[PDB]
């Protein structure tokens, strides 16, 4: 029963590519989904059987790497954080492959896509389950390769070629962060297993020789952790990949560049909570890379005029306000806030999918105007998905966009002020960009072309059912699932998270909290979607258009081209290190140098030397 | 060369702004004191 | 596909709809149920559960492992 | 089915093949040449044994002579 | 208007009215007609 | 459907207008009923029994 | 790229770590700067190549020298993955070198610019290629994950400067490994020197199998070779160091 | 995909031209040069070709833009063009 | 004189300077409405003289115009999907035209 859940997908992708033919490009779509359905149906039930029956099940299928005490194994993790996140993952997944059926029905490649995904599917059911790092670490890097396929789907295109690649280079970055950690865990505790590491972690406080200085292991481990997530999380030290990685199709987009890979390190972290809680200097460049990303994000897609990559930098944002809930030591609200916006996120995706399909694929928000009633059914789904990525109060946003402001405040700490200041500005960005796509589409006279009005096609019955369930759940899920997760001491993390004594600010907050700061979070979206409303309906002949020389202009560049460090970082170390790859080596070394003076190049004096022994 | 200096210039506004935090000095304005909890604060807990 | 017509395409060509899916498709279901069992059947075999459950969960009625490992003394 | 092997492109896949007559040892480059064949060996073994002399100091055993 | 180009190009759109679709301005909230209704009838029904 | 001047749309489905418009009236609904509910304990004006 | 490479390794493992323990010793952090600055070159060096049969000739060159680092790291863990991932290697090159030779003797080009686009054309050669340059990649479920991490273990044993440089070398390897994958299997075709060209038969469609079900059962389940060989490399790894 | 003929073509192109005030639309012809027939200047031709191309969503390369002068150059590139 | 070649490139640089500074006035104006007054102002403002002789008044006042233009870019300017920089060009490109692919090979003898 519990091991049916991973393998499903897996088996369903092995056959659907093996003999792809035999089922047709429909065939296979269908039985993936139905393999992922009952794979999501068989998590609930594990859901039931674990969350609410609380009691975890473990099971070990055989060791895989039996050398001296490195033992991993196959066995499996199956407590409350697993299940929230399976219920998640593959109840997404299940939706999107309903998603897709209809979405992509015109293109030729349906198998190939089918098949991708699944496999994907069961590379993060691996690693949400996985009992050790090791296993973990087969799920991270199976996901990262699945992504990097998935942006190749097209391989003609040689953009996408390139930004798959370039998402290769910034996951292997991740890698190196990630293996590092996961080997430095071994060298300290003699193990990698989750449940020896969380047992016995404090008792060890010694300081290595880590080849600069001497650190202490928990802080240098948890530091290596980070710098392994950040590429996952898409934090401040590598996240270029994903505003470029939306060349690919929009439902993998929309499936999972907004819910779970995005959050995987968020997950790894939530996981591993009794090993960053014994090292306050982690926590700290935690928080301060989450205000940082959830500022850097928040500011750059305010001035994005296109329909994919305007929504990633809002994914960006999210994520870096997982990470500063991360980071506070209340992952329990961490993953609040990611079980809320894997509904609300996607559902945004998968409607503007649906628009974007009917519209013949012309995501340029230069172009749609007025044709809200056109399209209705699409505009409820993503006003219910844009109001919850607001934090509409009462709403599934409010329960944690507002929570997580408000803990913010209630820590004292020099970054704590910081990210609460970074925390409460990225709202007015967010909210006036995710209302100007409400506001330039379907809410301002039209301008796109005859040619795609008239096509019209209203998404039809196979992509219109998920956007459904999305909608029904990014409406009461947060309410359902406030009071069982965060109730102020509930019995859900019995195992799953470690909450520390002393940096539990749960109580203190919710009374401790003036008032004001409770709603200025709505009046900062309130005065948002005013300022949205005023640039993009009443004022909009010079706050929208200006025709400014200089020192105004560059203002327009430096927001567009995401402060220009798509261009910095690439000319600086990817251009360095592309030229200097060959600069160096392949002219003074290798042949060469080594060449001259080594087998023929000068040492072949026998040749000049034959003609004076003969004398 | 010209976007180099966006890069130096947004990285030092956020430590500006986080040397602003630094004189700010959050931590010693807790309205609160630090929590206390049976058994000596969970000794044999810990 | 002028051309693509004549590759094999293991996992099928640029459009192919075979003539006969439909049975292809009950076929695959059945072989994987068929080779969902015996998997069933190890995870039934193997699942410890070291906690009784608080309410009868729709598990041990395959799975007989549970509370077998409050007794962690005698562990290899 | 051998492929056309059109002009403009064997000669310069010969001139990557055939580099070894273009060195003259030019300052620049022989600073070059010289600062990776040499410097950064250095460097990194200074880098490995003070390592290793850092991780025999924290133990207490004397340091091995390491020649 | 009046320049010589902007008219030309207001001439030929004209069709971008489509008086449906030419403002969307009372479907903003397309449920609020209904869902306050609703809401203020099970507000004086309950008491 | 019908065209204005060169330009015609097919009409939106009645399956899709009347689903939109009925859900955006009961999540409105559920809006204005969790603000009568627990509108007071987010907004300070009274205290969920506690004190 | 197959034998001849393991038997510099080989000869290390048995007449050299043995007989001059202490050598060994004096001698070790030598041995680290050249194997990690090999690593680092030859990865450099390997992203700027045309020649269709060098761009894995050095990648070999990395995986050997890369052995070396846990071959000369006294442990259980790093012999072990030294072993391991040798002979992952001796399969994965192997496979590599197959994969080129069959491209070569169809087309006889011995670059790379010329093929391109052709995974609507030759699928099943697409799919065994790109299983093959994954392996190379060394993921988790594939031959040279295991050994290559156990011998990255083992070396942080012993040390914590030169072997992250080792782990350094695959952050560019998976890198020019796929965008090598990328040069030839993907965008689209260039049919003005690719008139004609054919798939695998059944020989070589044949020849790979023992390949890839090799490549797995060491991904998967590599207990079965540690088994056979835990008591000679600890017997290796303590011969004249009594205590 | 339906491959319209030049048929269903010749009227959505003189549509732009006959909206032209500048000019009489009454002496206008499928086959006319507007730098002598219908006197136009050398700035507003690009106008009527933009025009098109927001009639017909197809981006025209800069090269040859600027050399349809003739009306039966715009209506015959457009149809040239097989994803018209 | 009368060499047309030198006022050749006058006509085709000022006719392509105004295609273009349309599209970015385009890509700058999102909506329609406002769009028509900076259009209009743009079509003016080459019309300002468009009353130029001599060969040095020429020059100077493209270069002045195109290096004017240069600081106005939009960086991101609208594309069509399938044209060449367009979100759907080389999507699922038509097969190129011809080539023959055989069965048997490596056989014996
Ligand atoms: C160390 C390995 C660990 C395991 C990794 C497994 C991950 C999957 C590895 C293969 C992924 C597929 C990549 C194949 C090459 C991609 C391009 C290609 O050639 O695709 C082929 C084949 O497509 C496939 O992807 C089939 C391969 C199987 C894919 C599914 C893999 C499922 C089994 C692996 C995972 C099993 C579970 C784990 C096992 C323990 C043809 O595609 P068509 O759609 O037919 O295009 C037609 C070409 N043309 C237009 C020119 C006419
Ligand atoms: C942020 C940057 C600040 C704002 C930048 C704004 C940039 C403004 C650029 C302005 C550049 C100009 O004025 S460009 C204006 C150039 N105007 C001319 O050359 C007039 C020449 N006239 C003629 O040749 C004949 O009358 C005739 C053949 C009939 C006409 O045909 P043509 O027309 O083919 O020439």
């Amino acid at each position: 029963m519990y091991l049916l859940i991973v393998f499903l997908p897996l088996l369903g992708s092995s056959v659907a590519g093996f003999f792809g033919r035999f089922l047709g490009s429909e065939g296979s779509a269908i039985m993936t989904t139905t393999c992922v359905s009952f794979s999501s149906i068989l998590s609930l039930i594990a859901f039931y059987e674990v969350a609410l029956g609380a009691s975890a099940c473990y099971l070990r299928i055989a060791p895989w790497i039996s050398s001296e005490m490195f033992d991993a194994s196959w066995g499996f993790l199956f407590d409350s954080l697993t299940v929230v996140m399976l219920i998640v993952v593959t109840f997404i997944s299940s939706l999107v492959h309903l998603y897709s059926i209809s979405y992509m029905s015109e293109d030729p490649h349906s198998p190939r896509f089918m098949c991708y995904l699944s496999i994907f599917t069961f590379f993060m059911l691996m690693l949400v389950t996985g009992d050790n790092f090791l296993q973990l670490f087969l799920g991270w890097e199976g996901v990262g390769l699945a992504s990097y396929l998935l942006i190749h789907f097209w391989f003609t295109r040689l953009q996408a070629d390139k930004a798959a690649i370039k998402a290769m280079l910034v996951n292997r970055v991740g890698d190196f962060g990630l293996a590092l950690g996961i080997l430095g865990c071994f060298t300290l505790f003699q193990t990698v297993d989750f449940s020896t590491i969380f047992a016995c972690a404090s008792v060890p406080r010694n300081s290595w020789i880590f080849c600069n200085m001497r650190l202490n292991a928990i802080s240098l481990i948890c530091i290596l952790l980070f710098i392994g997530a950040v590429g996952k999380s898409a934090q401040i030290g590598l996240h270029t990949w994903l505003p470029d990685a939306m060349e690919g199709p929009t439902p993998v987009s929309a499936l999972i560049h907004a819910a779970t890979m995005v959050t995987a390190g968020v997950f790894m972290i939530a996981r591993c909570s009794p090993l960053f809680e014994y090292s306050p200097t982690a926590l700290i460049v935690i928080t301060f890379a989450g205000a940082m990303t959830s500022f850097l994000a928040a500011t750059t897609g305010i001035l994005q005029n296109d329909l994919k990559r305007v929504i990633a930098y809002s994914t960006c944002s999210q994520l870096g306000y997982m990470i500063f809930a991360c980071g506070i030591s209340n992952y329990s609200v961490s993953v609040f806030h990611l079980m809320n916006h894997a509904f609300f996120k996607a559902l945004l995706f998968l409607s503007a999918g649906s628009v974007i399909h009917a519209m013949s694929d012309e995501q340029d928000m230069r172009k749609m105007g007025g044709l809200a009633s056109s399209f209705p059914l699409t505009y409820a789904m993503m006003l219910i998905g844009s109001l919850s990525l607001i934090g509409f109060p009462f709403l599934t946003g409010f329960y944690s966009k507002d929570v997580i402001l408000e803990l913010a405040y209630t820590k004292y700490t020099i970054s704590g002020n910081f990210a609460f200041w970074l925390g409460s500005v990225s709202v007015l960005f967010t909210s006036y960009y995710s209302f100007r796509l409400l506001f330039l589409t379907f809410l301002v006279p039209t301008n796109s072309f005859g040619r795609d009005i008239s096509r019209c096609h209203d998404a039809p019955i196979p992509m219109a059912i998920p956007l459904i369930l999305l909608a029904l759940g990014s409406l009461f899920v947060g309410y359902l699932a406030k009071d069982m997760m965060i109730g102020l001491g509930t019995n859900f993390w019995a195992n799953s998270l470690l909450v520390l004594p002393k940096n539990e600010i749960l109580a203190e907050s919710e009374f401790a909290a003036p008032t004001i700061i409770k709603l200025i979070p709505i009046l900062f979206s309130t005065l948002g979607a005013f300022v949205a409303y005023n640039v993009n309906l009443v004022a909009d002949q010079f706050q929208r258009a200006f025709q400014t020389s200089t020192f105004c202009n560059r203002l327009y560049s430096f927001f567009n081209k995401r402060w220009f460090f798509d261009q910095v970082l690439n000319d600086f170390l990817v251009r360095s290190f592309l030229r200097f790859g060959y600069e160096v080596s392949f002219e003074a070394l290798d042949k060469g140098a080594i060449e001259i003076l080594g087998p023929y190049g000068i040492s072949y004096t026998f040749r000049r030397l034959a003609e004076r022994i003969s004398q | 060369y010209e976007a180099l200096a966006w890069l130096s210039g947004g990285l030092g506004f956020f430590v500006g702004l986080g040397l602003l935090a630094v004189l700010n000095d959050k931590a010693s304005k807790v309205p609160f004191t630090p929590r206390v909890y049976p058994y000596d604060n969970l000794r044999v807990e810990l | 596909g002028d051309f693509r017509a004549k590759v094999w395409s293991m996992t099928g060509g640029p459009n192919c709809r075979p003539k006969h899916w439909r049975r292809n498709t009950a076929i695959a279901m059945f072989g994987v149920f068929l080779v969902c069992i015996p998997i069933a059947k190890l995870s039934a075999k193997l699942e410890q559960r070291p906690h009784m459950p608080v309410r009868p969960i729709p598990s041990q009625i395959w799975c007989k492992n549970f509370g077998t490992k409050d007794d962690y003394e005698k562990e290899h | 089915m051998e492929t056309n092997k059109n002009k403009f492109i064997e000669d310069w896949g010969s001139a990557r093949e055939n580099l070894e007559h273009n060195f003259r040892w030019t300052r620049r480059n022989f600073a070059l040449i010289g600062i990776f064949g040499i410097a950064l060996p250095i460097i990194v073994y200074k880098g490995i044994v003070k390592d290793f002399h850092m991780q025999d100091e924290d133990a207490g055993r004397p340091h091995r002579k390491f020649l | 208007p009046l320049g010589t180009t902007g008219e030309f190009f207001r001439r030929r759109d004209e069709w971008r009215k489509h008086p449906m679709l030419s403002n969307q301005m009372r479907h903003a909230l397309p449920g609020i007609g209904i869902g306050v209704g609703a809401f203020c009838v099970y507000l004086v029904g309950e008491q | 459907g019908i065209t204005y001047k060169g330009v015609t749309v097919h009409t939106p489905k009645t399956w899709h207008t009347v689903t939109g418009k009925g859900l955006c009236a009961v999540m409105w609904f559920w809006i204005l009923y969790r603000a009568k509910q627990d509108g007071p304990v987010v907004m300070g004006w009274r205290h969920p029994w506690d004190g | 790229a197959g034998i001849l490479l393991k038997f510099g390794t080989y000869g290390f493992l048995r007449f050299s770590i043995p007989m001059f323990p202490e050598a060994t010793l004096c001698f070790t952090p030598f041995i680290y700067t050249l194997s990690a600055i090999a690593i680092i070159y030859t990865s450099l060096t390997t992203l700027r190549q045309i020649d269709l049969k060098k761009i894995i000739a050095y990648s070999s060159v990395a995986h050997m020298n890369l052995v070396t680092i846990g071959m000369f790291s006294l442990n259980i863990q790093g012999i072990g993955g030294s072993i391991l991932l040798m002979l992952s290697h001796g399969l994965v090159s192997s496979a590599l070198f197959l994969c080129v030779g069959v491209l070569y003797d169809r087309h006889k080009t011995r670059l790379v610019r010329y093929y391109g686009g052709l995974v609507s054309t030759m699928p099943n050669f697409s799919t065994i290629f790109f299983f093959f340059t994954l392996a190379n990649m060394s993921l988790p479920g594939t031959s040279s994950f295991i050994g290559e991490f156990l011998i990255l273990v083992g070396a942080f044993q012993r040390n914590s400067l030169v072997a992250t440089l080792a782990a350094l070398g695959m952050i560019l390897g998976a890198a020019y490994s796929l965008w090598l994958y990328n040069r030839v299997v993907s965008g689209n075709l260039k049919p003005d020197f690719l008139h004609k060209f054919s798939d695998l038969n059944g020989r070589e469609v044949f020849i790979f199998i023992p390949f890839l079900v090799g490549l797995v059962w060491m991904g998967v389940y590599p207990k079965v070779f540690l088994d056979c060989m835990h008591t000679s490399v600890s017997n290796l790894v303590q011969h004249g160091k009594f205590h | 995909d339906d491959h319209l003929s030049r048929e269903a073509v010749v009227d959505r192109v003189l549509d732009v031209v006959k909206s032209f005030p500048k000019v009489d639309p009454s002496k206008v012809t499928p086959e006319v040069h507007f730098q002598n027939d219908l006197g136009l200047d050398s700035l507003d031709t690009v106008e009527i070709v933009m025009a098109i191309e927001e009639e017909f969503k197809l981006e025209i390369p800069d090269k040859e833009a600027d050399k349809i002068d003739s009306c039966s150059l715009a209506i015959e590139y457009v149809y040239n063009h097989p994803m018209s | 004189a009368a060499y047309f070649a030198r006022r050749a490139a006058q006509k085709e640089r000022v006719r392509i300077l105004y295609r273009r500074a349309l599209k970015d006035t385009l890509n700058w104006a999102v909506h329609r409405h406002i769009f028509y007054r900076d259009a209009s102002d743009l079509r003016e403002k080459f019309n300002v003289n468009q009353d130029v002789e001599d060969v040095d008044r020429i020059d100077k006042l493209i270069a002045h115009g195109e290096a004017e233009y240069n600081k106005w870019r939009h960086p991101d300017p609208y594309i069509v999907p399938w044209a060449p920089g367009g979100s759907k060009f080389c999507r699922n490109p038509t097969p190129p035209a011809g080539i023959e692919i055989v069965y048997n090979y490596g056989l014996e003898d």
